[PDB]
């Protein structure tokens, strides 16, 4: 044709279960229950951080060797 | 609110006056740093002209004359300050008030007794 | 957890009133500002020698204090009622250049 | 193997015939004009020295009937022999003589060439389809799409008379009036920007007005069948209401029209799949 | 099966208590500290500082 | 969002005092950081005790500022007892 | 082609063995085909909010005309919820950390 | 902001701490341009209105957060040279690959996508396929290797990491160079009498944790 | 999968004469496809033959594939090997597309 | 759209009718899950 | 009959118009390209 750009669902996918009606009611209750658990976390640590220097969270770095992480003056 | 060049305005003052402590904070830890280094450097070459400490390399050994070293005469007299002193140390389970007041009495009775 | 955390914890009205501070002083103190900044621009005043920009510092840190100071009557008045119309927002413009004014 | 002289080949060849994109040989040597020119494209496929060798030829057009046909007849009894055509009914209605008639596809028969003897006629075979021979296209492929739309009336039940003719009225036979008349010439195939891009798997125009003609017959009862054998893949989904079906009609139908309605039966079959089919 | 896990997880806890060992053997070889007077009065032994001193030989002064 | 964003661009200012000046000010921040010889033995043992009261930027400057303290006078103590 | 050409066809063959062999070996073709008809359920009978009510409404159970209305509602008491404990929780770290700030 | 380019360091005392000035003088300008062009476009996203700015902001304005700070970190340092980023490779190798992906440094061609495609193309020339197909192969696996070698954002994070690693680096070095010949009395006895090429800093904590440890106390 | 055969031979047929194939334009098919057609072609009328216990089933087949084989055929000339190639199709099956 | 450009491609591009309606299947049903789980990332 | 068809459809489009703001990012625009043309405050 020359215009098949519609705003009905598809009809293929417009389907319903034999026990009703497609399974929302429990998809939906699923998805806010995982939301609650998901977006409860990042509330907490967003909410719950403060920033403190005390001069010892500084610690002496290591290269991957293991060894005391130190460059020489003239490298 | 406000209007936006205004908090622009704020905004650079706040940053000009935390500039302006980071480089108090920065001038002070260079010079506490650089003599913290010139102490330790002449100790350490105290303790091994004197026959006290043995460096070997990367680790250091005590050797016969350890009883007379600086440092371990430092550390008793702050184990005799924090005594005598700090008393409730390290067992104050008082809150952040309590720890303050502790250590604010602390503090006025080295004064009384400097 | 994206956000940066805060360090230095500061009430709302704190806040509000290093805020009209800070507006005087950059409206006040804005040579001293940029006498800092520039002192505080190269490399060496920045990281490696930070004793000489301390008298710019310095300046700019009693100007500072002098302008949170608000120690004329009108002054102390205006930051008043900038503080109340701010908390009041939990707009003020007009308050705020009357305070800015004086 | 020989991929990379092929691939050489092909992009010098294409690029050494890019320019001269019209051979356009003489058939004689002549310095006036007095005769119209005609191209007409050349290709005996039978010989290995043999291409597209448009020739040009110069002949009086007063010479023979102001007809396509008759012109290439005339050309080919007279100056070149080797040139091939068909056509039978030379009236406009066997679709035989269907060409390139300066640049459209129509019948030969009911055509008439340009008696403007500056502005020179090319005339060439119907386009996207195998050339047996010069200006002589093979419709086997259409032939067989003549097979899968199944044009014969089908009944389901038989009538109760069983010595009389089938009851239609005026009306009814004048729905099948208009796709009935349709030559097969494969003009609008040929012109069909559909079949051009898919011509395997789109059955084509005058394909798709033949089975329109074919379901919306009165006696025929196989319409809900001639809907669901359609409704396949893309063999009605190809046509895009382009157009150039009823402009390139010599018959004068409209299987623009035909086509559309085939699509409405199609889509409304689908609703009628699901609107007629719950209980 | 159950009894091969069981053997596994008691294996590990023999390494642990192997390495354990080791660790508490270098933390007693410390010397003894003393805890006379104050230090007896006011232990520094604390919940939260008894990593700090675990398996460390003390000399504490008082009353059982 | 403005609000916002200046309270998080202000959130790195260490609240002083009004009347403070900047002398008073830099030479709070030099007591802070003070060089002392027996602060390394008291240095350990007062950032074992405060890990435990350290929780804001202001409480931790205020611990160990009181410890800075401490730390001087026993170092002036120090260097008054062993000549 | 060539000699070359006997290359290629060995090639296709392997080819062909390799897949007919992962294709047809027990396990991995019943899990494929377990994949399948779970991918099956996961696209054709996704959770849509619109579908065919086609039976009569005098049999149509009112959890399909409400399933759009309850499916909005924990939605937005969801989305209402998650905005009004955000809100609560930055007020009680304030609070908390302005009392531990002490 | 507009400092001059000539700097007025010594150059025949400290000539690390002249170098690292006259590279700062350099590059200033032109980073200082590209951080008032990324602050003004983050001015304009704050100044825009529900879905196209100040409900998505700054959230959403994370490519140009972090782009700024790698802006300003460049403008702090002023030349990397390739010695110092090797050093850092005993922390982080494959630093000098992500500078590279990611400071545009030189020409970053797809070199293991090339040979990749040329590989196809040995097996279109051998089973005969056309000469456009085998180009298509050629580019396909340049072009993965182009996909896969851009947009490395964790890479910026790295050298993010590697940067100010440097600036450690040159800020501890240049502080050596100023106190050199204060220090060079005490660096001969202190070699003279204690062998040991560890750090004092560590060396020290290792005196007062014996002390702590075992001494008459 | 033997209709989906027939496909990729016909389109790899019809791939060397479309007009926008200036990669490699070859007048004359590789010996490689003409010996997969005519094997393709032996399989067609063995799979035919073998379907002549089911009328409907054999008549859907000739339908079905042979359309393939009926759109090669009129792709390609019958002059050399050609009738060498198509000598099984030809005899019944190629009337049945009017061929 | 996935419709209509399928149709584009089959039409215009005569090496897109070598796959088979099968993979087109898979193929449209690989597009939703990777257009659903772009959406979820860009809010999550 | 399908239920709720205007939600259907209000999802789709919906669905349609946060792909394309997600994907091409045309509500979050980079104003550098204007910022070398722009007059600078203070
Ligand atoms: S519909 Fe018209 S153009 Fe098409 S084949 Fe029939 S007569 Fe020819
Ligand atoms: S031009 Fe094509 S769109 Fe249809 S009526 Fe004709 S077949
Ligand atoms: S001769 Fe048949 S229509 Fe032309």
């Amino acid at each position: 044709a020359r215009l098949w750009w519609t705003l009905d669902p598809s009809k293929y996918y417009l389907k319903q279960i034999s026990s009703g009606g497609r399974n929302e009611i429990l998809f939906t209750v699923l998805g806010v229950t995982a939301a609650y658990w998901y977006f409860g976390n990042k509330r907490c640590e967003h909410y719950w951080r403060r920033q403190i220097d005390n001069c010892q969270s500084w610690s002496r770095a290591q290269n991957i060797n293991g060894n005391n992480l130190t460059v020489k003056q003239y490298f | 609110m406000f209007s936006d060049f205004n908090m622009y305005e704020a905004k650079v003052f706040l940053k000009a006056v935390a500039d302006a402590q980071n480089t108090f904070r920065q001038t002070a830890q260079q010079e506490n740093q650089l003599a913290r280094y010139e102490s330790q450097s002449q100790s350490l070459l105290n303790g091994s002209t004197s026959g006290a400490i043995s460096i070997t390399g990367d680790n250091i050994q005590q050797g016969r004359n350890f009883k007379a070293l600086k440092e371990v005469k430092l550390f008793q007299y702050s184990n005799e300050i924090f005594k005598k002193y700090l008393a409730g140390f390290d067992s104050f389970s008082g809150d952040y008030t309590a720890f303050k007041k502790f250590l604010n009495e602390s503090v006025k009775k080295i004064e009384q007794d400097a | 957890s994206i956000l940066p955390p805060l360090q230095y914890t500061y009430s709302n009205e704190e806040s509000l009133e290093l805020l009209i501070h800070s507006i005087k002083g950059n409206k006040d103190c804005n040579s001293e500002r940029k006498a800092f900044n520039l002192c505080r621009s190269t490399v060496l005043g920045k990281h490696v020698e930070p004793e000489k920009c301390l008298d710019k510092a310095l300046v700019f840190v009693n100007c500072f204090q002098k302008v949170r100071r608000d120690e004329s009557a009108a002054c102390q008045s205006a930051f008043n009622s900038t503080l109340e119309c701010g908390k009041k927002y939990s707009s003020c413009q007009s308050q705020l250049d009357a305070y800015l004014n004086c | 193997s020989i991929c990379l002289e092929s691939i050489s080949g092909t992009i010098k060849g294409l690029q050494k015939a890019n320019y001269v994109v019209e051979h356009n040989p003489n058939l004689t040597s002549e310095e006036k004009k007095h005769l119209k020119q005609f191209l007409v494209y050349r290709y005996n496929p039978a010989d290995p020295h043999d291409q597209p060798k448009y020739v040009s030829y110069w002949c009086d057009i007063k010479k023979f009937p102001p007809m396509f046909l008759d012109a290439i007849l005339y050309i080919k009894n007279e100056l070149d022999p080797t040139l091939s055509i068909r056509r039978s009914c030379r009236e406009g209605i066997c679709g035989s003589c269907a060409v390139n008639c300066d640049g459209l596809h129509t019948l030969a028969c009911i055509s008439g060439f340009n008696r403007d003897l500056s502005k020179p006629t090319i005339i060439t075979p119907l386009g996207h389809m195998f050339i047996l021979k010069d200006l002589v296209v093979d419709m086997t492929n259409f032939y067989a799409q003549y097979k899968m739309i199944e044009p014969y009336l089908k009944r389901k039940t038989p009538k109760p008379d069983a010595n009389k003719e089938y009851p239609q009225s005026p009306e009814q036979r004048a729905l099948l009036d208009g796709l009935y008349e349709c030559v097969l010439c494969a003009a609008c195939s040929t012109s069909c920007p559909s079949y051009w891009w898919h011509p395997d798997r789109y059955l084509g125009p005058a394909i798709l007005q033949q089975a329109y003609r074919w379901i919306v017959d009165s006696r025929d009862e196989y319409t809900q069948e001639r809907i669901e054998r359609i409704a396949e893949d893309v063999r009605l989904d190809d046509c895009q209401q382009i157009g150039m079906c009823s402009f390139t009609c010599p018959k004068g139908l409209n299987p623009q029209l035909s086509l559309k309605n085939l699509m409405d039966m199609v889509k409304d079959f689908r609703q009628k799949r699901i609107e007629q089919e719950v209980l | 099966i159950g009894t091969l896990l069981y053997g596994a997880n008691q294996s590990s806890k023999a390494r642990e208590n192997k390495v354990a060992t080791e660790t508490r053997k270098e933390r007693m070889a410390k010397p003894t500290i003393q805890l006379t007077g104050a230090d007896s009065q006011n232990p520094p032994f604390t919940e939260k500082n008894i990593n700090d001193w675990l398996y460390k030989t003390v000399s504490i002064t008082g009353r059982p | 969002k403005l609000d916002q964003i200046i309270s998080y661009y202000i959130t790195p200012v260490r609240r002083f005092d009004k009347n403070l000046t900047a002398e008073q000010i830099y030479e709070q921040y030099q007591q802070a950081a003070q060089f002392n010889e027996i602060d390394a033995f008291t240095n350990i043992r007062f950032h074992r005790k405060f890990k435990e009261y350290i929780q804001t930027q202001e409480q931790s400057d205020y611990l160990y500022e009181k410890a800075k303290q401490i730390s001087t006078l026993a170092q002036k103590m120090f260097e008054k007892k062993f000549p | 082609n060539h000699s070359c050409q006997k290359v290629f066809e060995g090639f296709v063959s392997a080819l062909y063995d390799t897949s007919y062999f992962f294709r047809n070996f027990g396990p991995f073709k019943a899990t494929i085909h377990y994949a399948t008809y779970a991918n099956y359920l996961a696209q054709n009978w996704a959770p849509r909010v619109s579908y065919i009510e086609t039976s009569t409404p005098a049999y149509t159970l009112a959890k399909n005309k409400y399933a759009v209305y309850i499916v909005y509602g924990l939605i937005g008491g969801a989305l209402i919820h998650n905005y009004m404990l955000d809100n609560k929780a930055a007020q009680k770290s304030q609070q908390y950390y302005l009392k531990h700030r002490d | 902001v507009r400092l001059n380019l000539k700097s007025n360091v010594d150059q025949n005392e400290y000539p690390f701490l002249a170098k690292w000035d006259k590279d700062m003088r350099q590059n200033y300008e032109e980073y200082q341009n590209r951080i008032d062009a990324t602050t003004y476009h983050l001015q304009r996203s704050q100044r825009g209105i529900a879905v196209f700015g100040e409900w998505m902001y700054p959230r959403y304005f994370q490519k140009d957060i972090l782009e700024l700070e790698v802006l300003r970190r460049k403008q702090q340092l002023g030349k990397i040279y390739p010695e110092e980023v090797s050093s850092y490779t005993q922390i982080n190798p494959d630093i000098a690959n992500d500078l590279n992906l990611t400071f545009n440094a030189k020409l970053l061609w797809p070199v293991r996508g090339m040979t990749v495609g040329a590989g196809f193309f040995a097996f279109a020339h051998l089973f005969n396929l056309p000469y456009s197909f085998r180009l298509g192969l050629f580019v396909l696996p340049t072009a993965v290797e182009l996909a896969f070698t851009w947009g490395n954002k964790t890479s910026q994070f790295k050298s993010i990491e590697f940067m100010d690693y440097l600036l450690q680096y040159r800020v501890s070095k240049a502080l050596l160079e100023k106190n050199a010949k204060h220090f060079a009395e005490k660096k001969a006895a202190y070699q003279k009498e204690i062998n040991s090429s560890q750090s004092v800093q560590d060396l020290y904590n290792q005196l007062i944790t014996l002390v702590s440890e075992q001494a008459p106390s | 999968e033997f209709y989906w055969e027939l496909k990729t031979i016909y389109l790899e047929l019809s791939r060397g004469v479309a007009t926008s194939n200036f990669h490699n334009k070859r007048e004359v098919t590789h010996s490689i496809i003409e010996s997969d057609i005519k094997n393709s072609i032996h399989k067609y009328i063995q799979l035919i033959d073998d379907l002549k216990d089911y009328p409907e089933w054999q008549h859907k087949v000739r339908e079905e594939i042979g359309y393939y084989a009926h759109m090669i055929y009129t792709s390609v000339n019958h002059d050399g090997n050609f009738p060498e190639i198509f000598k099984e199709f030809n005899k019944v099956d190629s009337l049945y597309y009017f061929k | 759209m996935f419709k209509e450009l399928i149709h584009i491609f089959r039409t215009y591009f005569i090496t897109f009718r070598y796959l088979k309606k099968s993979n087109i299947n898979f193929l449209k049903n690989l597009s939703y899950t990777l257009i659903a789980y772009y959406l979820i990332i860009n809010f999550m | 009959p399908i239920r709720n068809i205007q939600f259907a459809r209000y999802h789709y489009l919906a669905a349609v118009t946060v792909f394309t703001y997600f994907a091409t990012r045309c509500c979050l625009l980079d104003y550098k390209k204007y910022y070398p043309l722009a007059s600078v405050k203070k």
